[PDB]
């Protein structure tokens, strides 16, 4: 994820990656992707039907597209 | 310390101590802290479990604070220094106030004067219309209302705005500031940084930020703190040119600058702030600020007032200096010369 | 079948005390001759005095143990813990989990909540 | 807490209806609703008002059964008692039942729970 | 689409739509309406298309949202049942505590659903009564 | 829609009807008779060939058990490899079983295969946690990365493995989570810490903790003892009367 | 290996065959070598796929099929009069695979058995349906939703005020579900 | 000296605040005893905490006995730690790690053996049995020479 | 125990009993060419045991974040320019503690964790734990779960072959085949999510038969699919078998013997491959398999070209399966009928006492199975997928273990891969068709 060059986003998805899911008593498993990286949309399911991955990567991209980077900038 | 805070305005706090899932009992609201401090005073209070409200400006630079706390813990509010509401609506359910807004250099929107003093008058003045309990405001070092440097004079008015409307203000002066992501040691390891007015022969007391962010939550423990004044000031002197030296000696790169005379070089500074819109380290006033030498101001607290002892900045060259390594000489030891 | 790996160690019983002495010896010689090579490995830095210092308590810990059985379990996970970190399985958040960088008295431990 | 969207318990009930409820103008405070539209909130209705606007059944029969009238759908068949002069509910849906030989007696009462007609 | 299905899809809807229909669904499809959401949005079906493209949606909105549909036309549109909400005697069951405006996903706006405590604490603390001395 | 000319729609083909349904009850364990002679005695051949080693056998539907102690581990399984009526060559499994009320905590289960003969064994030795066991991997390759997994989970050593080490869990991880008395939730967790810029390794905290509805278990006792099943040419005879 | 007994018949194979005992031409084999043959019949298939009609749908406009069945996200229902039908039993606490599930209740000012708190961690959740199969009264059920990623994972906690909420809004297809898959529960 | 808390004991990356202070670990000397809880790599707080080792009572509620046929081993509720609720959604946090996990046995002396070998403190508390009494169904019909003292109802 | 706290007698181990060949007949130092010279110490000039532990070969992280890794592996790769010298997989990076948190569950509450350990074979990897709790239930689950648990079990096995077979072909560089064969899959989950509510995890086998009944038009669908799919198995036949490129990257590719391969704890077409004929359909017939005809393709070479022909024929054998529980479908119940294990209608529940008793039992406590133990094994679409399951006589499991094919064939890897190139470790990891939630569990 450091690796990834700006603008970078993370879509968490599935249960385990939301919040440990099903595994989320175990000793081995993170509670939740989201302690580790920024989260930028949630994906419900186990698993997400593929149409439910396309739902938040359009969530994703409708977040691009009111996301103010020029006039951000007119403002500082 | 204890289980049990009790507060100014008198509420007491029964605390669960450790992790991200217990109790702090506290809630902060922290201003710039989108930053370079401000991640360092967000991570110490929400992985103790405390609310912090994070104030925000660009939504995409604010994300790497989430993740210091559990579900519920760091809200984000959006808001402006110019938008009064959403600054009172960012103050009003705390118990402690942060005040982190800073800039080095004037903008198109704000001047020195206009994000320091105004910015605080909001800030403090909100403060005072909810009864905050604490106002932990950072100025900078060699504030002076008296001074001639516009960032060192316009951060002395602010302190004493803050006192005159919340005098219990704890006031705290930083010198400038080394860790990761610092704009002094990955400055002098850049290449951009080629200009310069002095000799880099200005002298100051480096301070670790991580030592100011743990500083700054014990301020809040600390409820003797507040009213008073705090220079936090690492444990040696040094020069640009001596620190600039520590860090050729790690990156093993050996770096150079090239010096200009003051009345020639500012006013170009003054232009390429003025033309370009990025931190461009240039600037009339940093000019000025570079031609000037930090004073510790006595009868202020320090970091004994705390109980902490600050580690000098050599000991730290090696951890944050490394990735500047040319890959020859990366896989060596620190240099600890 | 398949090769052991590089620092891989065959599981083998102490045959006396005398066995057990001049192995674990071995072991502690091995992982202090080896701080030097964690250090530039894992970009400790930390100077190599306290990671000696570490390996020092580690075998410590079990200074007082007058059980042949237990003594190599001991220098069983002695041998994992050496080829793990040799050859760099482990990371820099394993090596550095493993540097800490409890109430000293009642009436502290009272004060504060138990601790 | 400044609209009643964020005050009001239910949109038709604006009193808590348990011992343990927290009170919605006790929830919807803090800096979690600092920004916040309330009226986007899901905000459903009261079904303690609701069930008690129901009329009863009335019935001669000693013992009335209850399904909640969806055949599978609905709940467990079980058997309601009407001796005492009361109107007697069913424990899984709340569905009001009256005995004819108190139709005298509750049409007195100066409240009951259910609407008698 | 082909060139035979393309302009015969033309032809009957017109090149105002054509265009129209190149910039939200980037298709050119053609069918009948079978009836419209309480959000405004259009559906209609037409047999004679590829599988599981027999139906599909006009969406009201120009920043159309897939959870803009209203419920009974998102089985519709699933082909999770054949008969139209037009049609389907369920959408007549009376149910005054039942949304009467359109509610959609409220995620990435300040209308988002912030969780609760429905509960009371569960421990009560004395309320200190200091009786005179 | 262009129609094949000879597939009709399936669905509109009339099904004939179907009403009352008969079905034996059977019990499944009645199968397994016919070969319950066969099993006792192969259990009790190889009792009789390795006496210094098989404790004892069980035998329960077409499971045979094999119990040995563990000084016999390598003589055992050299004869279940080699001998001509015991062509044993996979390991299809190898795990432990924790039984904390037993001095030998742990049970290592074995699972064979022999498909010459499509014939199925299973042999079971004891360990506790300073106990070794000896190793098979000279005897089957496959048998490596199972004991690596007994290791790792229960912490039994395997004496002559090559490259004995952690195949499970995480690196620097501490502890044996499959002992009954390991928690089902460990001791530690990890989280990214924004001042160390790193994966830190914390004390476990729940923001809800693991609900255990175990003591809702019944009162009563469901199972019952069940049934003896075996043969009778392996029972004792009984004193005939007078 | 092979099975004990009679070894089967036939399986040792046939011995090796020569380079001059394969029946091939050398015309034939020499053209085949240099003309590529096998790969261009590999290219023409994917002529004419190319020449066939796509299996693509244009999400959103168009959905893929779902069932009846399909378990998407909670909704707490209600009997035709408004009344609650859940009845705070607890069974579907107790059969929960992930525990992600939290149950308060009392009596209600009236007496009922009603619940006081509800709580679906959404992120625990595993959608196995177990929940929905053990209520006695068909409270808790899984609607056909599967659209409802957000930006947040507190906006994924859901409590009764969510719950509800979901039922009274997806009513007319949680019944239209339950109406064609009740016989075969 | 005599059960003291050692102060000096070393941490280590399992040691929270809800940690106890212990009187003592192992450490390898102890005469018969495997020292189990020495190579487990459970942390230290698991030799500073006691465990309850007894055979569960019946239920009131129950007549069933099956949950009292073996002896349990559970941890004992810390002061501190055990369970505070949430701020979010009042869900029940925790700190212990040991509050869902119990251990059976067969005998007594097996949870004894178990704990002496993993370093646990250990407290036992005996069954209390069941005195019995000869009941008899006549007993309800007995003939009284004098004043009925109470009017039986069956 | 006590014992071995001082010196005692040793205990024996695989060196001590080892025995020295007899020099009359011995033949050659090595009758494998897995060993002959195609391993580590092959060069240089010491050995990395003494003054050689301070260099190392060129090792690279082949994974986790990497395609031909598919997934969470972490197979450490010691090159010789560009020839494998060891291969050190190292794998629980999908490892979640699944077989103890089945000791907190109720044997309904940990068949959802069966789905997810090879999940692409769902409803298979239920049928092996179904199995294994039926066995020790001691219950016979009726003929109409027995055919639709094998008809499902062999869309399964289709699947499965088209997510590895194709995932497989695209490593090598073929990229049309995965695309083609995954619409195929795309309409076989609708099968899956017309009979369970879900596309992949669809916990609908169960100890006692399956959750609820096909829906009445399920059965021609898939007798229409069935109709064409042959068309798909000929198409992605038609891109590959005969390819000379494909030929090229797969004949003579991890070859292992079928000696060794038993050896290896290998199953499925890892051992079929070989050349032994076994299946576990054939050998311990379960569920309806006794009562349909199907081959069984076994290899002669032991590469990965044979396991290709042998998996694609396969394909061929299930849709072949398939067709004959269509037609030979039995009427009937779909659970065992005894409310005691299997829960009870739902009309029923809501109309008889004794049926709501039961219903409320089975979703509270769980059913109590009697105490033992188990290994059960099925041919899983990987190889023999077995569980060893002891049983308390309570209503959770004390001790549920899965042996993973997969896990048994990662295993074997530097045996068959060292001295190959780095796209031979790609062609391999394919052939032997991994999910790692079946290797880490
Ligand atoms: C394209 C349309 C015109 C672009 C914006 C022009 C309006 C403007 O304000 O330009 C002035 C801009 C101010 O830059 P500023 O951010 O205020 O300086 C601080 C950075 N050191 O300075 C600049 O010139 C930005 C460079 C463009
Ligand atoms: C025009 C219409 C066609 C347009 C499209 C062209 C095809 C485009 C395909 C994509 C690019 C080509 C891909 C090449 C793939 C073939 C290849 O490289 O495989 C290597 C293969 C290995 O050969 P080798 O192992 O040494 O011998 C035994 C092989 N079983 O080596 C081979 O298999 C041999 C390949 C032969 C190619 C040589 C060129 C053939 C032209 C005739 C040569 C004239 C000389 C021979 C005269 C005829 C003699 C009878
Ligand atoms: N770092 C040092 O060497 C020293 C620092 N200080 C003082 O310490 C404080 C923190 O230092 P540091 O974190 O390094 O500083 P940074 O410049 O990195 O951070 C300053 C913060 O102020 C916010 N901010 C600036 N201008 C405005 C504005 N007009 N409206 C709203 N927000 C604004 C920024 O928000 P955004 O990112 O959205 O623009 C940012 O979060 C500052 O007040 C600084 O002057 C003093 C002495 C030395
Ligand atoms: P002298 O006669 O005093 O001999 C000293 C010794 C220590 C040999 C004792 O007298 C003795 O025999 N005592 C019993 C043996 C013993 O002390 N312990 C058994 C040896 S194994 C062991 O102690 C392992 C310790 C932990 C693992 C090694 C340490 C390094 C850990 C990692 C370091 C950093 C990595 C990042
Ligand atoms: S099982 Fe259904 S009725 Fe019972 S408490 Fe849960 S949701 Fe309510
Ligand atoms: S469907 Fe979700 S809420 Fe229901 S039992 Fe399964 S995991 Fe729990
Ligand atoms: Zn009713």
């Amino acid at each position: 994820y450091d690796q990834m060059p700006d603008p970078r986003w993370v879509i968490s998805m599935g249960s385990c990656a939301n919040g440990g899911g099903y595994y989320h008593y175990s000793y081995s498993v993170v509670r939740g992707c989201d302690r580790i990286v920024p989260v930028d949309v949630y994906v419900p399911g186990c698993p997400p039907t593929s149409e439910a991955l396309m739902y938040g990567i359009f969530q994703l991209q409708r977040k691009m597209r009111n996301t103010k980077i020029t006039r951000m900038w007119y403002r500082k | 310390i204890s289980d049990i805070h009790i507060t100014r305005t008198g509420k007491p706090l029964i605390r669960i101590q450790g992790g991200r899932s217990s109790l702090g009992e506290h809630t902060a609201t922290v201003f710039g802290a989108t930053g370079q401090l401000g991640r360092y005073i967000v991570n110490r209070l929400a992985r103790q479990g405390c609310t912090v409200i994070v104030p925000y400006r660009e939504e995409m630079a604010k994300r790497h604070l989430k993740v210091s706390g559990d579900l519920g813990r760091v809200i984000f509010m959006e808001f402006d220094l110019r938008n009064t509401q959403s600054i009172e609506e960012s103050v009003r359910h705390s118990d402690v106030v942060y005040n982190l807004i800073g800039r080095d250099y004037p903008t198109k929107n704000f001047s020195l004067a206009d994000v320091h003093i105004e910015g605080t008058e909001r800030i403090v003045e909100a403060v005072a219309k909810y009864d905050v309990d604490r106002f932990i405001q950072v100025s900078t070092y060699n504030a002076n209302p008296d001074s001639t440097c516009e960032f060192f004079r316009t951060k002395g008015i602010a302190e004493k705005v803050a006192r005159h409307v919340f005098p219990e203000t704890t006031i705290v002066r930083p010198a400038p500031m080394f860790g990761f992501e610092d704009r002094l040691l990955l400055k002098l390891a850049s290449v951009t940084n080629l200009f310069t007015s002095n000799h880099m022969r200005e002298k100051f007391w480096p301070v670790h930020v991580n030592e100011v962010g743990e500083a700054l939550e014990r301020m809040l423990y600390d409820d003797s703190t507040a009213g008073q004044t705090f220079e936090l000031y690492g444990p040696r002197q040094y020069s640009m040119a001596q620190i600039a030296e520590l860090v050729d000696r790690e990156i093993y790169k050996k770096r150079r600058h090239i010096n200009l005379p003051k009345p020639i070089l500012q006013p170009l500074a003054e232009l390429i702030n003025r033309v370009l819109w990025w931190d461009t380290g240039l600037s009339r006033d940093q000019v000025e600020r570079e031609f000037h030498d930090q004073v510790i101001d006595p009868t202020a607290k320090t970091f004994k007032d705390l109980g902490m002892e600050p580690t000098d900045i050599s000991k730290w060259t090696y951890h944050y200096l490394l990735p500047y390594r040319p890959s020859t000489y990366y896989d060596l030891p620190p240099s600890t010369e | 079948a398949v090769q052991p790996t590089k620092f891989a160690v065959t599981v083998r019983q102490s045959r006396n005390w005398a066995d057990a002495k001049q192995r674990v010896i071995a072991a502690y010689r091995a992982w202090i001759r080896a701080a030097p090579e964690i250090q530039t490995m894992y970009s400790i830095p930390f100077p190599v005095s306290h990671i000696r210092t570490r390996i020092r308590q580690e075998f410590e810990r079990h200074r007082y143990v007058n059980k042949l059985n237990v003594v190599d379990v001991l220098l069983q996970q002695s041998n994992a813990d050496f080829q793990e970190t040799m050859n760099f399985w482990r990371q820099q958040s394993h090596v550095m989990a493993f540097f800490k960088e409890l109430p000293s008295n009642f009436i502290t431990g009272f004060l504060e909540g138990r601790n | 807490g400044r609209p009643a969207s964020a005050v009001m318990q239910a949109p038709n009930r604006a009193e808590v209806w348990s011992r343990s409820q927290r009170p919605r103008s006790e929830a919807m405070a803090g800096p979690r609703f600092e920004q916040t539209d309330f009226d986007a909130q899901p905000r459903p209705w009261a079904a303690i008002e609701l069930i008690h606007k129901q009329p009863v059944r009335w019935t001669h029969d000693r013992i009335v059964a209850c399904d909640g009238g969806g055949g599978p759908h609905g709940h467990p068949k079980i058997y309601i008692n009407t001796d005492k002069p009361e109107i007697a509910t069913c424990n899984y849906c709340g569905l009001p039942f009256a005995n004819e030989h108190h139709r005298k007696y509750l049409e007195s009462l100066p409240q009951t729970s259910y609407p008698l007609n | 689409s082909y060139p035979t299905r393309t302009l015969a899809n033309l032809r009957k809807i017109g090149l105002k739509e054509y265009f129209r229909q190149l910039l939200y669904i980037g298709d050119t499809k053609y069918g009948e309406l079978v009836g419209v959401d309480k959000f405004g949005n259009k559906f209609y079906e037409n047999k004679e298309e590829l599988p599981l493209r027999t139906r599909w949606v006009d969406y009201a909105k120009h920043d159309y949202d897939a959870a803009h549909i209203e419920p009974m036309w998102h089985a519709w549109i699933s082909y999770q049942v054949d008969t139209p909400p037009t049609r389907e005697p369920l959408t007549q069951i009376e149910r005054p505590w039942a949304p009467k405006e359109h509610v959609p996903n409220r995620s990435f706006t300040r209308g988002a659903y912030k969780p609760y405590n429905t509960t009371q604490p569960k421990i009560q603390s004395w309320e200190p009564k200091a009786a005179p001395r | 829609v262009a129609l094949p000319k000879d597939a009709p729609n399936p669905r509109a083909i009339p099904r004939e009807p179907v009403g009352e349904i008969k079905q034996a009850l059977v019990n499944p364990a009645d199968k397994y008779q016919s070969k319950a002679d066969n099993l006792h005695k192969y259990g009790a051949w190889l009792m009789s060939c390795l006496p210094k080693y098989i404790q004892q056998f069980s035998v329960w539907k077409d499971e045979l058990t094999i119990y040995i102690c563990p000084t016999g581990v390598i003589p055992v399984f050299s004869f279940l490899k080699y001998n001509t009526n015991a062509e044993f060559t996979q390991v299809s499994d190898i795990t432990a079983v924790d039984f904390p009320t037993r001095e030998m905590r742990f049970e290592i289960v074995y699972n064979l295969l022999s498909v010459r003969h499509n014939a199925r064994i299973r042999v079971k030795t004891y360990a506790d946690e300073v106990t070794p066991v000896p190793s098979i991997t000279s005897l089957y390759m496959g048998a490596n990365w199972y004991e690596r997994e007994v290791y790792d989970m229960f912490g039994v050593l395997f004496v002559g493995h090559p490259d004995l080490r952690r195949i499970m869990t995480d690196y620097g991880f501490e502890g044996h989570p499959l002992r009954k008395d390991f928690p089902l939730t460990g001791y530690t967790e990890i989280r990214y810490d924004e001042e160390k810029k790193r994966i830190v390794v914390e004390p476990l905290e729940l923001t809800q903790a693991f609900r255990n509805f175990e003591g809702g278990s019944s009162a009563w006792d469901q199972v019952g003892p069940g049934i003896d099943r075996t043969p009778d040419t392996f029972k004792l005879p009984t004193p005939k009367p007078e | 290996a092979t099975p004990a007994g009679p070894p089967p018949k036939n399986f040792r194979l046939p011995p090796p065959k020569n380079w001059d005992e394969e029946s091939e031409s050398t015309i034939d084999k020499v053209g085949k070598y240099f003309l590529m043959t096998e790969m261009l019949r590999g290219m023409y298939v994917l002529l004419e796929q190319f020449f066939r009609p796509p299996y693509t749908i244009y999400y959103p406009f168009e959905k893929g099929p779902i069932s009846p069945r399909f378990r998407g996200e909670h909704a707490l229902r209600r009997y035709p009069s408004g009344e609650e039908r859940c009845i705070a039993c607890k069974l579907c606490e107790a059969v929960c695979p992930a525990q992600a599930i939290t149950i308060e209740a009392e009596e209600r000012a009236d007496g009922s058995r009603r619940t006081t708190r509800y709580d679906i961690d959404m992120t625990k959740c595993i959608y196995c349906g177990f929940c929905q199969e053990s209520c006695p009264v068909d409270a808790i059920v899984e609607s056909p939703n599967a659209e409802y990623a957000t930006e947040t994972r507190e906006e994924l906690l859901y409590n009764k005020e969510k719950l509800l909420a979901n039922g009274d809004k997806w009513e007319p297809e949680l019944a239209a579900a339950i109406r064609a898959d009740a016989p075969y529960r | 000296p005599r059960n003291a808390p050692d102060y000096n004991v070393p941490i280590d990356i399992a040691t929270s605040t809800f940690t106890p202070v212990p009187k003592n670990v192992q450490d390898g000397s102890e005469e018969n005893v495997v020292p189990a809880g020495l190579i487990s790599g459970a942390p230290m707080e698991l030799q500073a905490r006691t465990v309850r080792i007894y055979k569960p009572a019946k239920p009131a509620t129950q007549s069933g006995e099956k949950n009292t046929q073996l002896w349990r081993m559970d941890w004992d509720v810390l002061g501190k730690g055990h369970r505070w609720e949430n701020p979010l959604m009042g869900w029940q946090s925790s700190a212990d790690f040991m509050q869902g996990t119990h251990l059976t046995f067969k005998t007594k002396e097996d949870a004894i053996a178990f704990a002496e070998k993993q370093g646990y403190e250990y407290f036992v508390q005996e069954p209390n049995e069941r005195h019995f009494r000869p009941k008899a169904y006549a007993n309800n019909f007995l003939y009284s020479p004098g004043k009925l003292k109470h009017i039986r109802t069956k | 125990p006590q014992d071995g706290f001082q010196g005692t007698r040793l205990i024996p181990t695989g060196a001590d009993f080892q025995s020295p060949p007899d020099p009359f007949i011995d033949e050659g130092a090595r009758d494998n060419a897995a060993n002959y010279g195609v391993q580590k110490s092959r060069s240089g000039v010491d050995e990395d045991s003494v003054e050689g532990r301070k260099v190392r070969h060129y090792t690279v992280n082949f994974g986790p974040q990497h395609p031909a890794a598919h997934g969470v592996l972490r197979l450490i790769l010691e090159l010789n320019g560009e020839e494998i010298v060891r291969a050190d997989p190292h794998v629980g990076l999908l490892h979640r503690g699944t077989e103890k948190l089945c000791e907190y569950k109720t044997y309904m509450q940990a068949l959802p964790y069966f789905d997810r350990l090879d999940y692409v074979s769902m409803m298979t990897n239920e049928q092996v734990f179904s199995l294994a709790v039926e066995k020790l239930l001691n219950i016979e689950i009726p003929p109409r779960a027995k055919f639709i648990r094998t008809m499902f079990g062999e869309i399964t096995r289709i699947l499965n072959h088209l997510m590895s077979v194709l995932s497989h072909a695209m490593d090598v560089g073929a990229l049309t085949p995965f695309l083609w064969g995954f619409e195929e899959r795309e309409k076989l989950m609708e099968f899956y999510e017309r009979v369970s509510g879900a596309r992949l995890h669809a916990a609908y086998v169960r100890p006692g038969g399956v959750h609820q009944d096909i829906p009445v038009g399920l059965l021609d669908d898939i007798y229409q699919w069935a109709t064409q799919f042959g068309d798909r198995i000929d198409e992605t036949e038609e891109m590959l078998t005969d390819n000379r490129i494909w030929i090229n990257r797969l004949k003579g590719v991890g070859v292992v013997s079928a000696a060794d391969a038993l050896n290896l704890s290998f199953t499925g077409v890892m051992l079929r491959g070989s050349g032994v004929p076994w299946d576990v359909r054939k050998s311990s017939p379960y569920d309806a398999y006794d009562q349909v005809e199907f081959d069984v393709p076994v290899g002669i070479n032991g590469d990965c070209y044979d396991r290709y022909l042998c998996r694609m024929e396969e394909f061929r054998q299930s849709l072949r399966i398939i067709h004959q529980c269509l037609n030979k479908m039995p009427a009937g119940p779909v659970r065992y009928e005894d409310y005691k294990i299997t829960p009870p209608p739902r009309a029923a529940m809501k109309e008889n006492m004794e049926a709501l008793i039961h219903h409320f039992l089975l979703f509270t406590k769980g059913y109590a199975v009697p105490p033992g133990d188990t290994y059960t094994a099925i041919e899983a679409p990987k190889g023999e997928m077995g569980v060893y399951v002891v049983s308390d006589g309570s209503e959770r499991p004390y001790r549920v273990h899965i042996r993973a094919p997969g896990f048994a064939h990662l295993s074997g890897f530097d045996h068959i891969t060292r001295g190959h190139l780095l796209a031979d470790a790609v062609a391999v990891i394919g052939t032997m068709d991994l999910v790692f939630g079946e290797v880490d569990r």
